[PDB]
């Protein structure tokens, strides 16, 4: 066990070492707590000059010892830097996942370790706590406590914003008709169809009535809001051999998404017939928590989890033929293995404003900003 | 060398 951490530190110094043939980019950055989110936000300011732009980001900490906080950070990529945190806010309880609703992105979504969700405005707080009033307590005795992290906000309806519910359930809440001053928002509908826990959950980018959710029971299911029957979905899978963790949707094909999960498999799903699997993706060696798709790029998906890897798969070379030394190193569709990371990856957001740079996110405060070299993508040397 | 290095990150390249 403690020859394993050793195992970990010196693969990290080959990387170090493998870095300015990998990478046009490394940028590292230990913050003052982990974070378990990571989401760009959908603004760029660059100046005019400077030999940079400014890009915005959405973290949050998950600590039961200090007052939490949700953190907005500004980070300089060149043009041929620099990471500081630009918002600090006091959040009540550990901040589990942190997405912006797209119709204004001051407005910040978060899920709570409790069975509520919270919805900050930056622009309605202190930029620091220089009061550093807590509200954080000194004991916190959660009983009967298991949730998943997903939460996702309708990108063709304004407000429309589901959660993972605590008793295997999903929730909508419809925050357009906000309430006379009240401020608490109930759930619109309550969908009661997995028998676990529910682990991450989607909006469909382009129909505004259909989701998809996955769960610890093995099920993606793929559900739609103009159903009468709430307690059943549309369809449903047998989809891996173990607990299915994240799912991400395709921006350039409606009816293309990719499930990732416990068996260490990536899968590929047609929406019109889910119950062939298209393509099982497999390079990762313990659990993967997170699987995006990049938003220049249709042919490319990446995935993250508990073995400290990021992969990044390319799914135009699939079924290449292969000499026995490429197999070794994997799959022909693995175009790229982070490796970054000595502890596991909570969460990455691809950056929709620069091609390939990827924020990726782990458990020892470790942020990392970077992209791989161009000769690698391209498929020229 | 440089797309067979992306593939085994943690074996130094040659
Ligand atoms: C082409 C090439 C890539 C990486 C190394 C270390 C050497 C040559």
């Amino acid at each position: 066990d403690a020859v394993e951490e050793r195992v970990i530190n010196e693969e990290y110094k080959i990387w170090k070492k493998n870095t300015p043939f990998l990478y046009d980019l490394v940028m590292t950055h230990a913050l003052e707590w982990p974070s378990l989110t990571a989401q760009w936000l959908p603004d760029v300011t660059r100046p005019e000059g400077k030999d940079f732009s400014i890009h915005r980001l959405v973290l949050g900490t998950h600590t039961s010892d200090e007052q939490n906080h949700l953190v907005i950070a500004s980070v300089q990529l060149p043009n041929d830097g620099k990471i500081e945190i630009e918002i600090k806010i006091n959040h009540e309880g550990e901040v589990n996942r942190a997405r912006y609703m797209p119709q204004n992105p001051c407005i910040i979504a978060t899920k709570t370790p409790s069975s509520d969700v919270l919805v900050f405005d930056y622009t309605k707080h202190p930029s620091k706590p220089d009061p550093s009033g807590e509200c954080n307590p000194d004991l916190r005795l959660r009983g009967h406590q298991k949730e998943g992290y997903g939460l996702s906000w309708n990108p063709n309806l304004s407000g429309h914003l589901l959660s993972a519910s605590d008793d295997h359930t999903i929730c909508l809440w419809d925050i357009s008709a906000v309430p006379k001053e009240g401020k608490v928002v109930d759930a619109k509908t309550i969908f009661t169809g997995h028998t676990a826990v529910v682990e991450d959950v989607s909006w469909h980018l382009l129909h505004e009535s259909l989701f998809g959710s996955v769960a610890d029971d093995q099920k993606l299911m793929i559900w739609d809001t103009r159903s009468n029957n709430t307690s059943k979905p549309s369809h449903s899978v047998d989809a891996h051999t173990a607990e299915v963790n994240c799912l991400s949707f395709n921006p350039y094909s409606e009816f293309i998404l990719a499930t990732g999960s416990a068996d260490k498999t990536v899968a590929l799903w047609d929406l019109r017939n889910l119950k062939l699997k298209l393509h099982s993706f497999e390079s990762h060696k313990d659990e993967i928590f997170q699987v995006q798709w990049s938003p220049h790029n249709e042919t490319i998906l990446a995935s993250s989890g508990t073995d400290r890897r990021l992969n990044v798969w390319d799914l135009s070379k699939i079924g290449e033929e292969q000499s026995p030394e490429d197999a070794e190193d994997g799959p022909p569709e693995l175009l790229f293995i982070h490796g970054g990371h000595t502890a596991k990856i909570s969460d990455f957001s691809w950056n929709p404003n620069e091609p390939w740079v990827i924020c990726s996110v782990s458990e020892d405060n470790i942020m990392q900003v970077w992209q791989m070299a161009e000769n690698i993508y391209n498929d020229e040397d | 060398c440089t797309k067979r290095a992306a593939r085994r990150p943690y074996k130094p390249c040659a």
